[PDB]
């Protein structure tokens, strides 16, 4: 049996919405290789809009109002019994998902992470079995490398800047650990009950090589998608773009790093963008713009210049000669 | 009050 | 229990052997970090006073007053005599000290409390490092009787000694301290205790204080003795040393905490089903008094579900009696103003005192509700006027008491205050 999986809600996803919310392609390439009877909890009003994710399978699970992280696991405890995958919501997805979990039964082991594409962190000469991570500020001590834990390996190899990714290929010792040591939280920073070499049931421990995360995650939206579905006018001057179906396609634009969505009132004049717009965009009557995240329900017309100024939801502007400085939209 | 001129009449003579 | 007292003390002086010295009772619990130079919880202690044509200030022990702060010098006074020992006020002295990490204790024990102490340290540098911040939290929740309580001036050398006191008397602003005079003490050489601890009982009187209202708690004590292998019987509600502020609670009074866990569909305030909670047990400091006076601290005993007092996550919870007065909106306005400086360290560069980071969108908030610090995303917040978003549908009476913490670091800042409509 291997029969299961989760995705934690809060890092450490409401207002993001990108062409949609953070459930884009995870559960793509989560689903595009198996997994049809999965298990997700939830946190309320983002817990209802299931019917328009088309998945093949949606199991949600809602929690209390203000709790942490190891909480999360501790009640979806009574009903999990097998190989567990955790998954988090900063992550985009460019690798074929197979390897990690390939690799982690290959050595038949309990833990896992990801580290690809301030930071350090430390694996042997094979790229596989670690020891820790190193932050910008925990470490306000220097760094401490364990006695035996170096004596017996001999290299240890530090890496620099790629990023987490928080998967957990995983299984039932810690999480029987987790239960019965229900005080022990934060599922990010505990690294340190790993124990290579220092029990509740010889041990293995080992592991393998985003999102900007307040809210925003913005800036990472440049990528192709593994726009074709449109209504297609195909007059605009249009390159490295995307949108969706009952939209609205006018002329006189120019285009270059944007996104739209389905329900967007672009029918007038426009020029380039490099400013991405989420559904319910209204851009009417010769608008430059340069550097824009527009979320939903947005409106603008009649010399609209936007230079360097993101957005939000509920816009209400028509006329603004733009400075670079972003405000509050 | 009488105590911080009583200290400095009586407890400083032999305080630091 | 009729009269609190409340030594208040910021950081580095030492504040643990002279609340041995003149308060008797020292405060201890467990897992407690009880202290590295002063304290970090409520320091109380349980007394009787008495006074027999006699200044000083004596314990319910009725044979000597003295204390222990000093291993050399002893000066001492007239004490007193034995005989049965009587009680002039139901008094007694209670403690809020001066880190920026105990808003928890700082913020729950010090409304609750009616006489204020503050206390100047001894063991700083030259600049004034946390003087006009730990009473600045007091600031807003409008305590009368306030005193400087004139502390160190031992080691003290004499460069920094005589004059200092005004410019920090003069440095809070932010501080309600021109109406308090000045009753000194001494942390290690506690001289002459008859006039130096008479008047910070002889000359404070009863505060204003009312008499049979509403019993509109807030509690600061909820803990419980039920560790892993326990025994059968401990039925009980919140073991608590607490603290009232109004209200009489005598046996079968009547008090109601009207949230709790929120009600079934979380997004409304209240459903009309009173929480019934008949408080027999008191223990009035050495005895069991079920009929408690206002203001003053009595041992509370509740009845209510025994699994959720263990872990005090409930510090300054209303619970007020019949006549629900609190409001019910999940709008919360207040009417704030900004903390000048940003102080906490000492520097001369004017640096980090910058300026004020106000509301915004996309943004955090935190705020000690009372001493409950809850948030969440916010829409659309303007410049003056202080909206605060949250989450819990609380029927809190008066949020009178707030601090506007905001992150800088892995420790929080003080920025804001606020007075409920």
């Amino acid at each position: 049996m291997e029969f299961q999986a989760v995705v934690m809600a809060v890092g450490g996803p409401l207002l993001p919405v990108g062409n949609k919310p953070l459930i884009w392609y995870p559960l793509n390439l989560l689903e595009r290789v198996g997994f049809e009877e999965v298990i997700v909890v939830t946190t309320k009003a983002l817990c209802a809009e299931f019917k328009m994710k088309m998945k093949p399978d949606i199991v949600c699970i809602p929690d209390d109002a203000d709790m942490g992280t190891a909480d999360s696991l501790r009640y979806i405890y009574p009903k999990l019994k097998t190989d567990v995958l955790v998954l988090s919501c900063d992550l985009i997805t460019d690798v074929a998902l197979h390897e990690v979990v390939d690799l982690f039964r290959a050595y038949d082991a309990s833990l896992a992470m990801l580290m690809r594409k301030r930071d350090f962190i430390g694996v042997d000469s094979t790229g596989k079995r670690l020891l820790f991570m190193a932050n910008e500020a925990d470490l306000d001590e220097e760094l401490v490398i364990k006695g035996s834990i170096l004596q017996k390996h001999p290299r240890i190899r530090f890496h620099t800047g790629l990023v987490d990714a928080h998967l957990y290929c995983l299984k039932k010792y810690i999480v029987d650990f987790l239960m019965e040591n229900g005080s022990i939280t934060s599922i990010r920073s505990e690294l340190i009950p790993y124990l290579v070499r220092k029990s509740s049931q010889s041990l293995d421990i080992y592991s393998f090589i985003a999102p900007y995360d307040a809210c925003w995650n913005a800036c990472r939206g440049d990528r192709w998608e593994d726009s074709s579905a449109q209504i297609v006018s195909k007059h605009l001057v249009g390159v490295d773009s995307l949108i969706g179906p009952e939209t609205q396609i006018g002329e006189k634009s120019s285009i270059k790093r944007s996104v739209i969505g389905s329900s967007c009132l672009i029918k007038d004049r426009v020029t380039i963008t490099n400013c991405l717009l989420m559904n319910s965009v209204t851009v009417e009557e010769g608008s430059n713009i340069q550097g824009s995240v527009i979320c939903n329900n947005a409106v603008i017309e009649k010399g609209a210049d936007i230079k360097d100024c993101l957005i939000g939801s509920g816009q209400r502007i028509e006329a603004k000669a733009k400075r670079v400085n972003e405000v509050i939209v | 009050d009488y105590t911080y001129e009583e200290l400095l009449n009586r407890v400083f003579n032999i305080m630091r | 229990a009729t009269i609190n007292i409340g030594t208040i003390g910021h950081v580095a002086h030492g504040k643990s052997t002279v609340v041995k010295a003149i308060s008797g009772v020292h405060t201890v619990r467990f897992k407690n970090e009880l202290e590295r130079n002063i304290t970090i919880k409520l320091g109380y202690a349980n007394a009787k006073i008495y006074k027999l044509d006699d200044p000083s200030c004596p314990r319910p022990e009725c044979y000597r007053s003295c204390g222990s702060s000093t291993p050399d010098e002893f000066p001492t006074d007239i004490p007193g005599t034995k005989g049965n020992f009587k009680l002039v006020r139901h008094v007694s002295f209670v403690d809020c000290p001066g880190h920026d990490i105990l808003m928890a204790t700082m913020l729950n024990g010090a409304a609750v409390m009616d006489a204020a102490l503050l206390l100047i340290a001894g063991n700083e540098s030259c600049p004034q490092p946390q003087t006009s911040e730990h009473l600045a939290a007091i600031e807003i929740m409008k305590l009368k009787h306030i005193l400087i309580l004139q502390n160190k001036i031992d080691l003290v050398k004499e460069s920094q000694a005589k004059e200092q006191y005004e410019q920090i008397l003069a440095f809070v602003q932010g501080t309600v301290a021109e109406g308090a005079p000045i009753i000194p003490i001494s942390a290690q050489l506690k001289y002459n205790i008859e006039v130096v601890c008479e008047y910070i009982v002889k000359k404070i009187p009863v505060p204003p204080r009312d008499f049979t209202s509403e019993p509109r708690l807030i509690v600061i004590r909820s803990f419980d003795v039920n560790k892993p292998g326990c025994e059968v019987d401990d039925l009980k509600g919140g073991v608590a040393g607490g603290s009232i502020l109004k209200g009489v609670l005598k046996v079968g009074q009547e008090i109601e905490v009207r949230p709790g866990i929120v009600s079934k569909d979380s997004e409304g305030k209240l459903m009309c089903k009173p929480i019934f909670s008949k408080i027999v047990s008191l223990f009035a400091e050495h005895n069991d008094l079920q009929y408690a006076a206002p203001g003053g601290l009595i041992g509370v005993g509740t009845k209510i579900d025994p699994t959720l007092c263990r872990a005090d996550r409930m510090v300054g919870q209303v619970l007020g009696a019949v006549g629900a007065l609190p409001e019910i909106f999940t709008e919360l306005e207040i009417s704030y103003f900004l903390l000048r400086r940003l102080l906490g360290v000492r520097t001369e560069g004017d640096k980090k005192a910058a300026k004020v980071q106000k509301l915004s969108k996309n943004e955090v908030l935190m705020v000690n509700i009372g001493s409950l610090s809850t948030g969440g995303r916010v829409s659309a917040v303007k410049a003056d006027l202080g909206k605060i978003v949250l989450t819990n549908p609380v029927c809190t009476e008066v949020g009178e008491k707030i601090a506007l913490s905001r992150r800088v670091e892995k420790h929080w800042r003080l920025i804001g205050w606020g007075q409920i409509r």
